[PDB]
């Protein structure tokens, strides 16, 4: 009756206007002013880190991990996290994709 | 000659066993259970040794004080004349005395 | 023992030195495993160095087969027709770059 | 004895390319192709394909 | 709405607590419904494959009973008389068939009778055991932690479309309490499956969440696992075993 939803790719890759989201959804989410530093604000408050979180979450489809959920302390450590991009190919299909030589073949037997 | 010729009969092994994949559970029950079980009564096997290591002299000085009442007669005759040689052994001979 | 194995005199290939001197290796075929622990080293020579050994001599034709296998090898096809064949089995990247380079 | 061609490991375009750059020469790749096929292995070509009937 | 979990337990002054994201089972893609911490004693102690392999191999082998043994020269049958005597023929010197040196004989160093393989390390060890473990399958991306264990449906093929989904792994180690109040779903849809098991969380151990890919908690767990493995620090010596009254102890 919900049988089987297609699987997602772990390859991310962060926008253009990545600043201008997080700075959206961080006023949507506090309801407070920029003055100084909206990039220096803290994550204490579990309820809104929740909601901070789960929203970039829902948009960017790239979820934080609880290793690194633990050391978010301000809002400039996810924009860090949020420009790592990392590739979900397999490290067979990167070797093929290199630079090979023409004296170089790889078969497979997988 | 003392080679096979062939090759043994492929031995599968079932990893995902109802045993080997409930394999641990419910030790460190003491320590998560309020203390009201030992580790030690999780042990099945002889009388003589549930929660007791003790040497080959001690485990047959054991074996003859615990269950030694209702063994049979040539194999309590056995562990008697077992206890004697190995109290010897132990006792009087070998190197570092 | 000299008197319990053959023997041969010192000769080249095709006179190697004399005119331009050519590599007498011709191939080098990898068999690695995808898992297992003992094409560890293998993987990682494959994922480092192979590429800028087949960059450093065009020469030689290498293949990397990456099969399951429990005993990862290296086998030397050589211009004059020799087959030699090498374990890479539990071998650290700079032994097997040492063997590489010695083949 | 069976041929090399008929071996796990082979790739003829890596072969031929190796070949060339192995006794530091800069063959014409195709002229290279020319210079190994032979007239009696077109001949054998021909006759199997007329014999199993495919163009 | 939101379900924000914190630590009950004294953190210490310094070692902010560590984070955990809170799922659940009853929807297919319900993800990140609510947001836990956990004990930073417990969940984000030293590595400690060292303390690892100690309780491991003490698992192994405390409750093991090797019941080989053999006949020695005095078990075997027959043999009490002297054949061919000492000095007359040119035989070698024997003065007893069922010498360990006849075919037939007793063994001279075999195996001997059931032995045991009975120790006990340190509670105080073994409890920093588990927090290792704990703390690995944290540091790891290993550990799931949800509000609790409810499936719509309490099928086998649900529950592996789940973890495949979610990409989990292979071998689950699902954590419940006490035992008794598992759902019927979860319990229906594991009693199939293989690398699928469910433990109460008593019987939570090194050797299971090391056997298992994944570890799945729940948040009454989590509180009853950090409250039993906190009890061991700052804790008196014995004076008598913890089975009795223990005033503050229940
Ligand atoms: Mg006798
Ligand atoms: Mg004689
Ligand atoms: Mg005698
Ligand atoms: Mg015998």
């Amino acid at each position: 009756i919900l049988v089987c939803p297609p699987l997602r790719s772990r390859a991310y890759t962060p926008p253009e206007d990545l600043q201008s989201r997080l700075e959206s959804y961080v006023k949507e989410v506090f309801g407070s002013s920029l003055p100084s530093n909206w990039q220096d604000i803290s994550l204490e408050d579990s309820r809104l880190k929740f909601n901070l979180l789960a929203h970039l979450a829902d948009d960017l489809g790239h979820v934080v991990p609880n290793s690194r959920l633990h050391q978010m302390c301000r809002v400039r450590d996810v924009l860090d996290f949020y420009n790592v991009p990392i590739q979900d190919r397999s490290k067979f299909d990167e070797l093929s994709a290199s630079n090979l030589p023409p004296n170089l073949k790889i078969t497979w037997s997988y | 000659i003392g080679i096979r010729l062939t090759l043994p009969p492929p031995k599968v092994v079932d990893r995902w066993n109802e045993k080997r994949a409930m394999f641990g559970v419910y030790d460190n029950i003491g320590i998560l259970g309020n203390f009201e079980k030992h580790p030690k009564e999780l042990i099945r096997g002889p009388i003589w040794l549930r929660g007791w290591k003790g040497n080959e002299l001690q485990r047959c000085i054991r074996k003859r004080k615990m269950v030694g009442s209702r063994m049979f007669a040539d194999d309590l005759h056995n562990l008697n004349k077992r206890i004697r040689y190995l109290y010897k052994h132990f006792n009087r001979h070998g190197k570092f005395r | 023992t000299a008197r319990g194995t053959p023997s041969r005199f010192l000769a080249s290939v095709l006179h190697n030195g004399l005119g331009r001197y050519v590599q007498q290796l011709q191939r080098l075929s990898f068999s690695v495993s995808r898992d297992g622990a003992s094409s560890r080293g293998a993987r990682e020579f494959v994922e480092r160095e192979v590429i800028d050994f087949a960059r450093r001599n065009p020469g030689v034709v290498i293949y990397v087969n990456s099969r399951p296998c429990c005993v990862p090898r290296v086998v030397a096809e050589y211009l004059n027709g020799a087959v030699r064949e090498e374990s890479i089995h539990c071998k650290s990247v700079e032994e097997i770059s040492t063997l590489v380079q010695k083949l | 004895p069976v041929r090399r061609s008929e071996k796990p490991n082979w790739d003829y375009h890596a072969e031929i390319q190796a070949f060339g750059h192995r006794l530091q020469e800069n063959f014409s790749l195709d002229l290279l192709k020319t210079a190994f096929v032979n007239s009696c292995y077109i001949k054998s070509e021909e006759a199997k394909r007329q014999q199993l009937g495919i163009e | 709405e939101p379900v924000l979990r914190k630590v009950e337990l004294p953190v210490p002054t310094h070692r902010r607590p560590v984070q955990a994201w809170v799922e659940s089972l009853r929807g297919f893609e319900q993800e990140r419904v609510g947001l836990a911490d956990l004990h930073p004693d417990v969940f984000a102690t030293a590595p400690r494959l060292d303390i690892l392999h100690q309780v491991a191999m003490w698992q192994k082998n405390f409750k093991r009973i090797s019941y080989a043994k053999t006949k020695t020269r005095a078990e075997v049958r027959g043999g009490g008389r002297k054949p061919w005597p000492q000095k007359g023929t040119g035989r070698a010197r024997h003065g007893s068939i069922r010498s360990p040196l006849w075919r037939g004989g007793g063994v001279a160093h075999g195996p001997r009778g059931p032995t045991s393989y009975y120790y006990m390390l340190p509670m105080k060890v073994r409890a920093l055991g588990l927090k290792v473990a704990l703390t690995v399958k944290l540091a790891q991306d290993d550990l799931h932690i949800m509000d609790s264990l409810e499936l719509p449906t309490g099928d086998p093929q649900y529950l592996t479309e789940l973890a495949h989904y979610r990409r989990w792994g292979d071998s689950v180690l699902l954590v419940d309490l006490t035992h008794e109040e598992m759902p019927q779903s979860i319990v229906e849809a594991t009693s199939r499956l293989k690398t699928f098991n469910l433990i109460p969380a008593v019987g939570l151990n090194v050797h299971s969440m090391l056997k298992h890919q994944t570890l799945v908690l729940t948040l009454p767990t989590v509180a009853f696992l950090e409250d039993k493995l906190l009890w061991q620090d700052s804790r008196y010596r014995p004076l008598y075993p913890f089975s009795l009254p223990y005033s503050d102890f229940p």
